[PDB]
Formats: C-alpha cells, structure tokens, sequence
C-alpha cells in the first residue's frame, strides 16, 4: 500500500553516475540531493525519500561516507533500491492576499516565522521546516532569493510541500 | 533499556 | 483536510488534554484517559489549528494551556490535523525474540545490525506512540518493554519524530 516501500532498478550513465546523494539521519538513509535527468530522477526519487536497501543490503546505521562509497562502487548495470517515499511530508495549500503574500519568512530554505492572521497561519504551516516543492517544482538546492521569485511570481492559490529539518 |  | 471536534469540560472543568508548541504551531501532547480529549479521539500528535477558531500559529504552551482554562462556558471547539508525522512499521520478531531496537524514557535509541527494525527502517531519535493497537504514551519503559517482550512475533510501531 501508500505507506509500503517501492523498488527501483537504476542503471549507471556513461559517466558512471546515478545523480543520487544521501545522508544518514536517525540510523537511516534518506535522499538528499537528486541532479535533474539522472537515472535517479527518472524513477521519481527525491529529497527526503528513505532508502531501505541497495542491492539488498539493509542501509540502517550507513554513514552518509559509506552510503557515498557503496553507490560509487556499485556494479552499473543493475542497482536495486528499496524506496520509502519520504515519511513525514505535509503540502499545504495557502492563498495570496490583497499585498500578494500568503504569511512566511524563510532562511536557507527552511520556514522560520509564521504572519499572524495571515493564510500561512489558517493553514497551520510550520517552522524548522524544509521547503521542498512549490506549485509542484523542485526547490531543493535554490538560494532564497530564487525561492522568493518563485513565490513572488505565483498565481493566487500556492501549494507547499515541506518536511520537517 | 536492553535490546527488544 | 483537518477536522472540527467540540470538547465538552468535565466537572473540575478540565479537557485531560496537554498542548506543546513545537515548530509554531500546537500539538496534542498528552491525553488523560476516559477524559473529554479521548472521547473526541484526539491523540498525541494531532496538530491543533485553531481553537474556538483562534489561529494557534506561534502560541506557547502557556498561551494555549491558558487559553483552554479561559474559554467561555463549557464547550470548546478545535479544528485539528490528525497526526501529521505519525509513521507506522510492522516488524517479525527472529526466530529467538527480538525486533531489533534499544530505547529509553519512550525515545528509539539504537538499531540493531541485521534484524527486523534495520530490515523495516526504524528510526532513533523517534518517540514511541502506539504498540500493536496500544497507546504507550505517558507509559514507563519498564511498561513498554514488558509490552514488547510480550507481543506475537508480529510488532508494529507508530513513532513520530522526537522534537
């Protein structure tokens, strides 16, 4: 079901590559950076996804080094993973106002103070929280003022889906 | 604790 | 979509409900037994939005434990997102009885190498919320441990991410 991990057989390019970084957070190991048009990209892996296995290998405890070493020296024409879409995700849909501003600040991509009486606060949005996608677009790696242009130009209705960091 |  | 539940106060007019500020926003912490919470099935971890339709964004555990005892009259209506970072993990206990965690004070701790918790993608650093149906929040680990001992190899966990 939704909440069951997925399995992905990726392939290595002809630059060796997958386009996958990870990192070990709490005894596991979640997806930090997919590079667009990469073999990872293109079985819908992104940013907070936990990894269970590679190559049937349980990922627990991996340092983020030793998760680096096993996919660099992973044979390429064959990489399974088993995939568990990112726990803990939450989108929320927001409205702009009259000012075109539904109600947060951010810092380094990550939600920092809610607007009073703002759609930001009617909808419950909360701080030390990763923006991942806005109106369904990747934001992962941008710099905030890309992330600002990217709010500032939306249509009225803005969708956010976040994590917590 | 121990392990469970 | 999050939901509207209306609280009736019990006579010493309490809700046995307990309110944290995590992230800016409130959520359910603690919920007493047989109480007005549990009977409109708030849980730990339920997000409260709004309370007698106040926006509770950026309210300390104070400010919402005040307002509970300030509202007028003898119901209270909050407007809730269930559990937002609830995750649940069936696990098999080995052929000699364990799952493959070490916790303490109801908190994940360690995973053990090559067993059912590592197999499933436990997390450390997670709070322990419910057993096999059972809630275990408020619960002594001696509690929690003699539940895990005691459980049919199938175990299935509902943590949530300890903030």
């Amino acid at each position: 079901g939704a909440m069951d991990p997925r399995e992905v057989i990726l392939c290595k390019d002809q630059d060796g590559k997958i386009g996958l970084r990870l990192k070990s957070i709490d005894n596991g190991i979640f997806v930090q950076l997919v590079q667009a048009n990469s073999p990872a990209s293109l079985v819908g892996l992104r940013f907070g996804d936990q990894v269970l296995q590679i190559n049937g290998e349980n990922c627990a405890g991996w340092s983020s080094d030793k998760a680096h070493k096993v996919l660099k020296q992973a044979f390429g024409e064959k990489i399974t993973m088993t995939i568990r879409d990112r726990p803990f995700e939450r989108t929320i849909t927001m409205h702009k106002d009259s000012t075109g501003h539904v109600g947060f600040i951010f810092k380094n991509g990550k939600i920092t103070s809610i607007v009073k009486d703002s759609s930001a606060a009617r909808n419950g949005l909360l701080t030390e929280h990763n923006i991942c996608e806005i109106n369904g677009q990747n934001v992962i790696g941008l710099k905030d003022s890309q992330i600002a242009d990217i709010l500032s130009t939306s249509g009225t209705v803005v969708t956010i889906t976040i994590m917590p960091a | 604790d121990s392990v469970f």
